[PDB]
C-alpha cells in the first residue's frame, strides 16, 4: 500500500483527484484491437 | 507600438531575398490574417486568451511570428517566443518552414528542440518545440524567463505534458505579470481552454472546409490493411477528378508495408497507370523525409492522372496540412500507449477512434477542393461503436514520469493539482509506488538526491534510475549503450520476403544471455565498422535506428558529464563484465521480471501475467528469470526484450520489492524463499 500512503500524505481523503474533487473515481479501461480486423467485426 | 519597419531584413538589416516576398505573397491568404488586428488588441489587453481555428487556418506558421513583432516592440533585453507542438515531426517541419517565412536559417532565429534534437543558437528568438521539451526546460527555468510568449499548440490533443504544461502555466502567469499565453486548438472543445484561464478571451478563426462526401463499407471489414491498399488503388483508377491520396494507419511498420503493397499492386499495370508518388508519414522520419510530403505530385502520355499518396499515422490529423489532398482513407484506428494500473503495464495498442477523430479525418479531404473521405466500416460502426470524444491522455497514461517531473518543478501536491482531467487516485498511486521503489521519492513522497537527478534524464524513470545506478556496478559505458538502443526504433529490419535470411543476420549480434546485450553487440559492431551504411545492409541492421542510438548516447553522455557520473567499464577478459551489465538492468528494471514455470510459460512476478518470450527474442532457451523491456498485448501476451537474470540479485539488488511479507504465492516466491532462508541459514 506504499502508493496510497504517498497519496494520502500529499492530502488525498477519497474520490477523485483534482483541485475539487471532481476526477474520475476509476481509470477507464480501453479495447484493444487484434490483428487487422476492421471496427465493428 | 508602433516600430520602424524598413523594407530589410530586421536580422540582416539587408534587403529581403525574392524568395521571401513570393512565400509572403500566398501567407496573407491564409484565413489567420484576417484577424490579425484583432489578435494583436487582445494580445496586448490580456494575459492569456485562446485562438481557435481549422487546421489550415495559418494558425502554428503565422501566429508565433506575429508574437516575435510584438516581443520586437518591448523594451529591455530580448526574450523569446516558445511555441510547443505534441509532436516532432510537426516542430521539426514547421520550423524549417517559418525559417524560410521569416527569411533566416534554421537553428538561427528561428529552431526548434526535441529530446536529444536541439536545434537553436544563441540568436533563437522563435523555438518551436516539443510539448514535453518545455516542461522540462521548466525544471532549470521555473518561470521560463527566456520567453516573453508562450504558445500551446494543439491543444486539442490533450497530450500528458500539455495537460501538465496547463497546469504548471496556470501557476507561472500568477508570478509573472509580463509573460504571454496562448492557447491554440483546432476545436472549441465547450470552452474548456478559456473556462480553465480564468474565463479568458476567445479569437475564433472562421473555417473554410469545403463539403465532403463521406461514404462507409455495407459489412464489418476482416482486415483493414487490406481495405486500407484495395481503397487506395480504385480511388487512383476510378476518381476522374485530380487530387492527392490520404491514408491514416497506425505506426512505422505498418505504413513501410503499406507503401510496398502499394507500389507493386499499382506498378503491376506496365502502361497508363497514372504514376503515384508514395510517400510515408510517420514519428522518426528524418527532416529531408519528412519533407517530401510537400513535393509535387507525378505529371499527368495519354492523360493517366498522377497523385500523391502520402501514407501517414495520425501526425496529419491535425497538426500539419498536406495542400492537394482531396481523398481520405479512413480504416479507422490509431495507435496509443496504454497503461492498466491495476496490473502495472504498460503496451502499445491499436484502438478505435473517436467520431471526432473521425471527423477530423475527413475534414482534412476538403481543404483545398470538395473531397472524399472513405471510412472503412459501416455507419452503425460509427454510431455505436466509436466514442463521441478520445480520452484526454492523462486519464490512460503512465504517471511516473509526470509526477517525477513534477515533484522536480516543486509542486508537492499532486492532489490537488489543477488537471483540467484529474487522472484517476490508483494511477496517482502507482506513480508514487514507482518513483518510491525506485528511490526517487522517500516513504514521506519527498524528492530525494536521486529522483532529483533522475528527472534531469529525458528517459523512462526506469531508465534513469539504471544508467545512473550502472556507475557503481562500473559498466556505465555499456548501459549508456544499451539506453541508447532502447530509447530509438527497432535495429533489425525483418523483410516479409527475407524472413530466413533476416534472422540469420540477427543471430550474428545474439548474446547467450539475451536481448539487451544483443542490443549491445549491434552497437559496439556498428562502431567499431565506422557508421557504415553498407555494413549495415550486409547485417540487417537498420542505419537510421543506429545513427539516432549514437546521437541519443553522446547527448545521454553530456547529461552524465554535468552531473560528474562515471562513465566506466570492466575488464572485458572478465567474467564479471556481462555480469555486471545484468545486474545493472535489475536496478531499473527489477519489476518487469517473469519466471518459467513448470509447464513452460512465464509468470510476471507480483502481477502474475502469463507472458511467453516475444518470438524475436534471440533467446535460444528458457532462462528461469528473465528481465523484460516491454510487455506486448496481442493476441497473446508477450514479453521483448529479455536478458536472462539470476533470482538472488533480485533481493540483493531491489530487496523493497521483492519483499517476501506481501509477495504473493507462487514458483517465484518458493525460490525466493529458499534463497533467503539461505542467506540467513
Ligand atoms: N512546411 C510547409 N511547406 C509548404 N507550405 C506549408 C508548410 N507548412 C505550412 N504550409 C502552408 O501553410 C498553410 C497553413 O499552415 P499552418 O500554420 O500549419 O496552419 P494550422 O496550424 O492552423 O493548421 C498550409 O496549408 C500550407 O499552405
Ligand atoms: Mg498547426
Amino acid at each position: 500500500n506504499i502508493g496510497n500512503q504517498l497519496l494520502r500524505k500529499m492530502g488525498w481523503t477519497g474520490g477523485g483527484l483534482g483541485k475539487s474533487g471532481e476526477g474520475i473515481r476509476e481509470p477507464i479501461s480501453v479495447k484493444e484491437q487484434h490483428k487487422r480486423e476492421g471496427l465493428g467485426l | 507600438p508602433h516600430m520602424l519597419e524598413q523594407c530589410i531584413n530586421p536580422f540582416t538589416n539587408l534587403p529581403h531575398t525574392p524568395r521571401y516576398y513570393d512565400i509572403l505573397k500566398k501567407r496573407l491568404q491564409l484565413p489567420v490574417w484576417e484577424y490579425k488586428d484583432r489578435f494583436t488588441d487582445i494580445l496586448v489587453r490580456h494575459q492569456s486568451f485562446v485562438l481557435v481555428g481549422e487546421t489550415g487556418s495559418g494558425k502554428t506558421t503565422q501566429i508565433p511570428q506575429w508574437c516575435v513583432e510584438y516581443m520586437r516592440s518591448l523594451p529591455g533585453p530580448k526574450r523569446g517566443v516558445a511555441c510547443t507542438q505534441p509532436r516532432r515531426v510537426a516542430a521539426m517541419s514547421v520550423a524549417q518552414r517559418v525559417a524560410d517565412e521569416m527569411d533566416v536559417m534554421l537553428g538561427q532565429e528561428v529552431g526548434y528542440s526535441i529530446r536529444f534534437e536541439d536545434c537553436s543558437s544563441a540568436k533563437t528568438i522563435l523555438k518551436y518545440m516539443t510539448d514535453g521539451m518545455l516542461l522540462r526546460e521548466a525544471m532549470n527555468d521555473p518561470l521560463l524567463e527566456r520567453y516573453g510568449v508562450i504558445i500551446l499548440d494543439e491543444a486539442h490533443e490533450r497530450t500528458l505534458a500539455t495537460d501538465i504544461l496547463m497546469g504548471v502555466l496556470k501557476e507561472v502567469v500568477r508570478q509573472r505579470s509580463d509573460l504571454k499565453v496562448i492557447v491554440m486548438s483546432a476545436t472549441l472543445d465547450a470552452g474548456k481552454f478559456q473556462i480553465y484561464f480564468d474565463n479568458c478571451p476567445l479569437l475564433t478563426i472562421p473555417g473554410r472546409t469545403h463539403p465532403v462526401e463521406i461514404f462507409y463499407t455495407p459489412e464489418p471489414e476482416r482486415d483493414y490493411l487490406e481495405a486500407a491498399i484495395r481503397t487506395v488503388i480504385q480511388i487512383h483508377m476510378c476518381e476522374e477528378e485530380e487530387g492527392d491520396l490520404l491514408l491514416f494507419l497506425t505506426g512505422q511498420e505498418e505504413i513501410d508495408e503499406a507503401c510496398k503493397r502499394i507500389k507493386r499492386e499499382v506498378d503491376d499495370l506496365g502502361p497508363e497507370v497514372g504514376d503515384i508518388k508514395i510517400i510515408p508519414l510517420y514519428s522518426t522520419l528524418p527532416p529531408q523525409q519528412q519533407q517530401r510530403i510537400f513535393e509535387p505530385p507525378p505529371p499527368k502520355q495519354n492523360g493517366a492522372i498522377g497523385r500523391k499518396v502520402v501514407v501517414s499515422t495520425n501526425i496529419a490529423e491535425t497538426s500539419l496540412t498536406i495542400d492537394g489532398v482531396v481523398f481520405v482513407i479512413d480504416p479507422g484506428f490509431a495507435k496509443q500507449k496504454v497503461y492498466n494500473p491495476r496490473i502495472r503495464v504498460e503496451s502499445l495498442l491499436v484502438t478505435a477512434i473517436s467520431k471526432a477523430s473521425a471527423q477530423q479525418r475527413a475534414g482534412r479531404a476538403g481543404r483545398t477542393r470538395p473531397g472524399k473521405c472513405f471510412r472503412l466500416y459501416t455507419e452503425k460502426a460509427y454510431k455505436t461503436e466509436m466514442q463521441d470524444n478520445t480520452y484526454p491522455e492523462i486519464l490512460r497514461s503512465n504517471l511516473g514520469s509526470v509526477v517525477l517531473q513534477l515533484k522536480k518543478l516543486g509542486i508537492d501536491d499532486l492532489v490537488h493539482f489543477d488537471f483540467m482531467d484529474p487522472p484517476a487516485p490508483e494511477t496517482l498511486m502507482r506513480a508514487l509506488e514507482l518513483l518510491n521503489y525506485l528511490a526517487a521519492l522517500n516513504d514521506d513522497g519527498d524528492l530525494t538526491e536521486l529522483g532529483s537527478m533522475m528527472a534531469e534524464f529525458p528517459l523512462d524513470p526506469q531508465l534513469a534510475k539504471m544508467v545512473i545506478a550502472s556507475c557503481d556496478y562500473n559498466c556505465s559505458n555499456e548501459v549508456l549503450s544499451i539506453t541508447a538502443m532502447l530509447s530509438v526504433p527497432q535495429c533489425f529490419v525483418r523483410p516479409t520476403e527475407a524472413k530466413k535470411a533476416a534472422d540469420e543476420a540477427k543471430m550474428r549480434f545474439a548474446h547467450i544471455d539475451g536481448d539487451h546485450l544483443t542490443l549491445l553487440n549491434v552497437y559496439h559492431a556498428f562502431k567499431q565498422n565506422h557508421e557504415s551504411v553498407q555494413w549495415c545492409y550486409d547485417n540487417f541492421i537498420n542505419y537510421r535506428s543506429l545513427m539516432s542510438a549514437d546521437n541519443v548516447r553522446q547527448q545521454l553522455s553530456r547529461i552524465m558529464d554535468r552531473f560528474n557520473l562515471p562513465r566506466r567499464s570492466t575488464d572485458f577478459t572478465s567474467r564479471d563484465y556481462y555480469i555486471n551489465i545484468r545486474k545493472a538492468l535489475v536496478t531499473g528494471y527489477f519489476m518487469q521480471v517473469a519466471h518459467l514455470e513448470r509447464t513452460g510459460h512465464y509468470l510476471t512476478v507480483k502481477d502474475n501475467q502469463v507472458v511467453q518470450l516475444h518470438p524475436s527474442t534471440v533467446l535460444d532457451h528458457k532462462p528461469e528469470w528473465v528481465l523484460y523491456n516491454e510487455f506486448v498485448l496481442t493476441t497473446k501476451n508477450y514479453i521483448r526484450t529479455c536478458t536472462d537474470i539470476k533470482p538472488e540479485w533480485l533481493v540483493k539488488i531491489a530487496p523493497q520489492y521483492y519483499d517476501m511479507s506481501n509477495f504473493p504465492q507462487c514458483e517465484a516466491k518458493r525460490q525466493l524463499d529458499r534463497i533467503i532462508a539461505k542467506l540467513q541459514s
